[PDB]
């Protein structure tokens, strides 16, 4: 037990140390996205943890990636080897085809879950985290204060505890 | 063989907005709703040069003065006990904002299109500069020179385990960076430095004179002459996206969220910090609030923005009504957890309680109350055996943490705003303090995912926490936070290990 | 009036009784816990690390948990997703010259008193009276002019660096390193306006040097490879690394010091060495920090050392070419000079001498191979 | 690039300064002078201009950005004892003088030095000097800016000239450090004047001045201090040159003990006036202090380390012990008597201090206590008495005399100390002495000393004219510069001493 | 520990019990009766004037009567009898740039920061490359070192004017010129150490100047003109004004702008020209406050001012002649150069340069005929 140090840290940092592969190393990172980082987590198990072992994993990707890439591959591609700029320019129209604010918020989280460096290249990714987040932004702040907080509760399929 | 001749700042800047080139990526890095037109113009005719010889003769006063007459007078140890306790907090906390001033400035930087505005914007990155060690340096003196170095000298790690600390971080840290940087302008530029850092320093200079503080006057007055050129950088991007459809769409939005933000911690916190962290008392914070508020900033200065469409924020009614107890409620929930702080709170005597009363009726039969019980049972006393959270859970009063301020209430005992809002969602329950917080939470709830302190330390001996988190002093034993300002009888970390107080996260009871 | 508390004798009274005999801490250094670069702690040390709140998980950080407030979508205020350099520490970057904001300003306020003081002396011992025409007319007016441009956009490169940087220390280097890019720029505009005042004739209006730098062929891949710097790269630590070990290096290196400082002393020019001076001394005040935070702190790093150099040759590789095109480009002004002002060899010699120096800099330290032979010819491609 | 970044020091081009003086036949002192400073004499301190600039620069801009920031915040230039503003003063006012002359005092020096790092410590010290006459310049300037009493403040340089301790001053820090021989002038510049009296002079009046309320003065002054390492170092510098030529084992002495006697006859009584008078709380007994300052410190360590050159101390000494104990007493009555010609306001010694001058100085009372309340029943601080205490003098029959070589007044027939006078008439002009060296002086160098004293300039005039016509006024027009209290209100006008009739007369005509 | 009247709460309270309730005067201003030079008193004024002790029988004193001690024969303090020139009043005299002791200090220390910065850039730049060797080892060892010494004389010249000026104003003026000569002297000292730490060979010695300046053949009437302008004045005066507005005004810049400040830049030597940029403006402030002493207080006397002038025509035409034989023994040096470096046309619009600024600057503010071509011809003669 520890702010800084406990015994799931230890646990994980064994269990990043045994991946050998970009395959399999990008595929946990991925996975832990999913599971651990956002609103949507499927589980808060990890709350106090998630974000140091993500750096890690994020940094034993990155070695992976910068071992196993050349230069071009290494600056136009992501660790799943498709194309950065085809990626980024797929979720730009998917945004702009985005009808209203719950879409807009889905699309654009799901894109960093599966995307966030060093899956992409920074460039590709901090690209795109410009065009979606403006996006995000003019949907969402268009009429901010019109909806009720009960009906905006329910909207956000919140259940009310107290 | 002529006339000796020189080039100054001004006929160098009259062709500064020339400087900039069109070119197909000439954009801003950074998401934004707005479009910042590229034939602004800056108040301020500024070059390097200039701006640096300025700024390097107001630091020559400065220097000049803290290291020959303040100190030969001993200014840094001949200083109230509790205003020395308070400006750890006060200088710390203002550092941070400072800091995160640079990057949020930086961000504006990078939004800005015209060549003048931004070299406003990065002068004001360049004294965002200069104020962050400016307050670094106050926490320095008065550590080299001060009557209790502890909690000066490590206040950038020790500030990670109270409570408010979070809450500042949010105000002067996340809200100026982490946004829209017309979003983060506003909450540094329009409403953070026009509705509350100026004034906080000037008044801040007032009650540190007051106690015998003279370092403060001395770094806060050269940190204020500063802050003409950043408010006119703030009224620049105001008037630069004042043309834009998307300002007529958003820009009130995002007005009342910063202007919400900044007040739901800076009303209860600076309002304390003052008249509890202080001996000689210059004002009542209700009144001082209210001026700056209703009279300097929501009526002129807001005012000044009407043309640009700019309104007066629609929460400034329900920040008024929360205004007039909410210090007094933030200092009851931290005294209750002096030990998680980095300075020495003290218990109001017979004349803070008189003055108290005189100025807030009724203050006593609710707080003065609570106080005197909390005495009674030793709250100062090492051998007691108490520390008031254990007051808390005895009447069941818990205290939660607002998911989205990061600012401590207890719903139960509260005077001002008493409404407290549960949600569950995906697994994670969230407690709300108001309206508009929980409106922000549910609009972009992946925005506000910080843990609190009764999640971190959930299960976990406090004396655990201190140690862990190097909340002791030199001699390894005594702890740096204290319930008294005397200098006998300190609280070790024994003596909060005797206690066994084990965090619990007040929300698993629903 | 106002009673103050130090000197009031009633509240200086209450506040000496309620003094304590000693300090209640023996432990009177700030930042005693921070790990010092150099024998004892220093002030720069004492006032900049760990002002920026990083939690741990972002390498180095002393606080702990998620940041309170985020932008839409979940991107963290900061984050190491912003760079692509992993490091074990992001605070263990020092400058070398140790400078915060007072010792900065005090420097950037003795260069520019002594500036002026320099601009009278000049303006009035008339040493404008032995200068050539044609060098004044044309090449301090329209190129030197010109380059205000280059600088310009290699300072505003700086801006997502002093918006993303990850360590305040590494903040405060970049934002001194852009504020002194942005100096020398206006500097550049100062000697053209005091060409201004004191020559009959001579127009100070930037129009045409921008014209130059924007339609002119000597300063075009320079322009392309500045704007690709400047709006192109969402990377900090690239951007950065990229202007100053890569493309500042050379480029601007052989601009400023292979053909300014070295042909304007030809045509009795002595203003316009005064101000590259000032130019060189800027440039390698920011060597050093450049180094140390790229090649001692990140490219030594104990344990992303060998992934830090690959990225850093993996930029070197990228930012090589459209430097050594705009070092060509630029090869086509010494068409413009009068004949006999130079020859070929001591264009060559030049060459040599700045890609020398940054192979022995910057080249080498990361293990890059780089063929002086095979760029000097690549870059003279452009001039015979 | 291709390099290590280097650069050069002071130390690596004051290596070199040695040679930068070369020979040739006119290469000799422009000034008459009996020693002669060898050639190869090294200096102390390695300096060059740009270095001595940087680090002078490092004190001011720390001193004036203290001035300009804290202390006119705290207002500490008005929370001053009104007895201390006008110590203050005369205090800055003769030290700037002092300063100004040791400017020209120094250039002569180093237009005798021969070595080049002689004349490189010199030149330090010129600088140095006009440094400090700016920083006792600024001293007054400040107290006239802020202070509470700014006349006198504002323009001593033109109302010091009325009163008589203003000629005295003129002869220990003016005329000593300039006139006569180089190394004379140095003996009383550094030898004495800097090392016997005025450094422990400045870190006392700090003392005194903090004590006192007044955080202006130790701003300036210690700073001022922290130069006087180099002065000291030129003085020895100087005494070490002229140690191996034959003419030291002949004249040195005789130019010592002659500095030495110039200098303590006007600062042994005037220093402990203005200390233990001129303040309200007193920090030590100027016996004390005098007494440690010349036989433990000078006397002693200094003169005993300069010793090996054959210097040794003045054989005046004894008398300078003697004639030390009553002689800043002696000279406050005097000084008081003469308020009206001086510009500061001085005051009667109150109960307690009474009792403090009566503990410390015992029979300090039935003589100088009885007068001071003999005064006051008088009304001396009333303007409408009618009475300034030179009239109780001339009615006792207590003449004050001006001492023709030193300039102090004394009063033989009250004075506890000397009380011996001499008075010769040559060639048609009587001289009046205090002690047997001043007459020895005189009778040696009787064209040296011919300044006019008070009483022969001002014979026959009115006091009243004589104040208006040297502008002894306030911004007024009508009120003195110079008061008999330190209190706000009863201030004496140039009406009452009209009224007063007081003519001033020359006490040598009586012979 | 000591207990301070301003912070003690007893000995304050008895200080604010004696104080009054407003100030004894209204009149806070500490040189009120000064005459301003300018609309209002400056700092520099009221610090400055009247600080010498003068009685009213040297013009302009506010004291009286005779000094207290005066020398052996009687020879006093200070008297009229030290200078030739006349005057209503010597403290009339102001400096043009307002310049007491900590303005002066910190422009100087501004200056010696800046220099050390631009030496460690020009040493780490590696700049020295491009110099030319025979440049560096013949004429910046030997001659511009051997100029340091014509520096140091007219350094020592003052010491008779830091002694025997007759005002305060007068006396800090002399002291800042004699200041500012001499260190200019060490900036070449300094110089040539610099070249010796950063070219292996190169001795810092001053062995050769010093040789080169006591036995050799060009700087052989100027080691003359220097020794009588130093040794054999017993003018204050006369030193000052033949020292700035004879001597120095034409040959020392002649040697400083028109050989070493213009042909130094054509050898690939940006260092020299440096230090003559600060020796250049050194001469021009002192011009201006030689011009304000010289012409517009003596010159311009409303009752000396025709005597004043004659004797100021008389000193120009006592050192003129020397100062054109330092020139053209000086003339010698350009044999010495490489073939090429300069011609005859170049030498001679220099010297017609030199010549006219002096004529227009000092010759013609006291109504001093001159020849400019007979002058020019003279210093010509002695071209081979
Ligand atoms: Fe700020
Ligand atoms: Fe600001
Ligand atoms: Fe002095
Ligand atoms: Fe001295």
């Amino acid at each position: 037990l520890g702010i800084h140090s406990n015994d799931t840290r230890d646990a994980w940092v064994n269990k990043i140390a045994q991946l050998n592969t970009l395959e399999k190393a990008a595929e946990m990172l991925k996975q832990f996205r999913m599971d651990h980082t956002t609103p949507f987590r499927n589980s808060y198990e990890l709350d106090n943890d998630y974000l140091w072992i993500e750096a890690k994993l994020e940094e034993k990707v990155a070695v992976l990636k910068a071992r196993a890439f050349n230069e071009v591959d290494f600056r136009h591609k992501t660790a799943f080897g498709e194309d950065a700029k085809s990626v980024l320019d797929g979720t730009v129209a998917k945004m702009n085809a985005a009808k209203d604010k719950w879409e807009a918020e889905k699309i654009h989280i799901g894109f960093r879950q599966a995307y966030k460096p060093p899956i992409m290249p920074v460039n590709y990714f901090l690209d795109g985290e410009r065009q979606l987040g403006t996006r995000l932004m003019e949907l969402r702040n268009l009429n901010y204060y019109d909806t009720p907080l009960e009906e905006l509760r329910k909207q956000r399929g919140v259940r009310v505890v107290h | 063989n002529r006339a000796p001749t020189s080039v100054n700042a001004q006929e160098v800047h009259r062709w500064l907005q020339s400087f900039n080139w069109d070119f197909k990526n000439n954009r801003t890095k950074y998401a934004t709703k707005y479009k910042m037109a590229n034939e602004t113009k800056e108040q301020f005719k500024l070059i390097a040069k200039e701006y640096a010889r300025m700024e390097a003769v107001k630091d020559e006063r400065q220097f000049g003065s803290l290291q020959d007459a303040l100190t030969r007078l001993n200014a840094g140890v001949r200083v109230h006990p509790k205003w020395n306790e308070t400006m750890k907090v006060v200088s710390n906390f203002l550092e941070v904002g400072e800091y995160n001033a640079i990057a949020a400035t930086g961000m504006l930087w990078d939004s800005a299109q015209a060549a003048e505005q931004k070299n406003g914007y990065l002068a004001q990155v360049l004294d965002e500069i200069r104020h962050t060690h400016q307050c670094a340096y106050v926490n320095y003196y008065f550590a080299k020179n001060g009557q209790d170095p502890a909690g000066h000298n490590d206040a950038r790690r020790t500030r990670t385990i109270g409570p408010l600390w979070k809450g500042m971080k949010r105000v002067f840290s996340d809200g100026f960076i982490s946004g829209d940087a017309v979003e983060c302008s506003l909450n540094l530029q329009l409403v953070g430095e026009a509705c509350f850092t100026n004034p906080l320093i000037v008044a801040v200079t007032e009650w540190a004179a007051a106690n015998g503080d003279e370092i403060t006057p001395t770094v806060f007055l050269s940190i204020e002459t500063d802050e003409l050129r950043h408010m006119a950088n703030g009224y620049q991007t105001v008037v630069s996206i004042a043309n834009d459809p998307a300002s007529a769409k958003y820009l009130n939005t995002d007005l009342n969220n910063a202007f919400w933000t900044q007040q739901k911690y800076f009303t209860p916190v600076l309002g304390m910090l003052f008249e509890y962290g202080s001996k000689f008392k210059v004002e009542p914070w209700v009144k001082t609030w209210n001026r700056w508020v209703y009279e300097d900033w929501g009526g002129i200065w807001i005012g000044r923005l009407g043309k640009y469409g700019v309104e007066s924020p629609r929460s400034l009614k329900d920040a008024k009504q929360d205004a007039y107890w909410a210090h007094h409620d933030l200092y009851l929930l931290a005294y209750a957890l002096w030990p998680t702080g980095f300075f020495r709170l003290a218990l109001p005597d017979q004349e803070e309680m008189e003055w108290f009363e005189a100025n807030y009726p009724g203050w006593y039969d609710h707080y003065g109350k609570i106080y005197e019980e909390w005495r009674a049972r030793g709250c100062e006393d090492p051998s007691s055996g108490f520390i008031p959270l254990m007051w808390f859970i005895e009447n069941n009063h818990p205290i939660y943490i607002d998911r989205v301020s990061q600012v401590p209430f207890c719903p139960s005992l509260a005077k001002g705003a008493s409404t407290l809002r549960v949600h569950e969602y995906n697994g994670q329950m969230h407690t709300f303090s108001d309206q508009w917080g929980e409106r922000m939470w549910l609009a972009e709830p992946e925005r506000y995912e910080c843990q609190n302190i009764f999640e971190q330390y959930e299960g976990r001996e406090l004396s655990e926490v201190i140690a862990e988190l190097h909340g002791l002093r030199s001699d390894g034993k005594t702890l740096i936070a204290q319930p008294h300002v005397r200098g006998d009888k300190l609280w070790t970390l024994d003596d909060i290990k005797r206690l066994n107080c084990v965090f619990k996260n007040p929300v698993k009871a629903f | 009036e106002r009673r103050r508390g130090l000197t009031d004798p009633e509240m200086a009274a209450v506040i000496l009784k309620a003094l304590p005999e000693a300090p209640l801490d023996g432990n009177n250094k700030m930042g005693y816990f921070v790990t010092p670069r150099w024998k004892r702690l220093t002030e720069y040390e004492a006032l900049t690390v760990y002002a920026q709140p990083n939690a741990d998980w972002i390498a180095g950080g002393l606080d702990w948990g998620d940041w309170t407030q985020k932008f839409h979508g979940g991107r963290p205020s900061w984050g190491n997703e912003t760079t692509e350099l992993r490091t074990v520490d992001w605070f263990k970057h020092r400058d070398p010259l140790r400078r915060w904001h007072a010792p900065y300003v005090k420097d950037k306020a003795e260069e520019w008193r002594y500036t002026d003081r320099f601009l009278q002396g000049y303006s009035a011992d008339g040493q404008i009276r032995a200068m050539n025409p044609t060098w004044r007319d044309e090449f301090i007016n329209r190129y030197w002019g010109a380059f205000l441009f280059n600088e310009y956009g290699l300072f505003n490169a700086h801006s997502q660096g002093a918006r993303e940087a990850l360590s305040d220390v590494t903040r405060v280097s970049l934002a001194f390193w852009g504020f002194d890019k942005i100096d020398i720029a206006q500097m550049i505009q100062l000697e053209r306006g005091f060409l201004a005042k004191i020559v009959p004739g001579f127009d100070e209006s930037t129009a045409v040097p921008k014209a130059e730098w924007t339609n002119g062929e000597v300063y075009k891949s320079a322009r392309l490879a500045v704007e690709g710097l400047w709006q192109e790269v969402f990377d900090w630590n690239e951007s950065a690394f990229s202007v100053h070990a890569v493309y500042d290096a050379l480029f601007g290196q052989f601009v400023r010091r292979e053909f300014f400082q070295r042909l304007a002393p030809r045509f009795g020019d002595n203003l316009t060495p005064f101000f590259i001076n000032q130019a060189q001394t800027y440039f390698q005040i920011a060597k050093q920090g450049v180094q140390d935070l790229y090649y001692n702190c990140l490219g030594d790093d104990p344990e992303f050392s060998d992934y830090n150099r690959t990225v850093m040759r993996n930029w070197t590789g990228k930012w090589l070419e459209p430097t050594i095109a705009a070092l060509r480009d630029f090869m086509g002004l010494f068409a413009k000079l009068p004949a006999g002002t130079t020859d070929k060899e001591e264009i060559t010699a030049s060459l040599y001498r700045v890609v020398d120096d940054w192979i022995e800099d910057y080249a080498s330290r990361i293990d890059f191979k780089a063929d002086r032979d095979q760029i000097v010819k690549a870059v003279l491609a452009g001039l015979k």
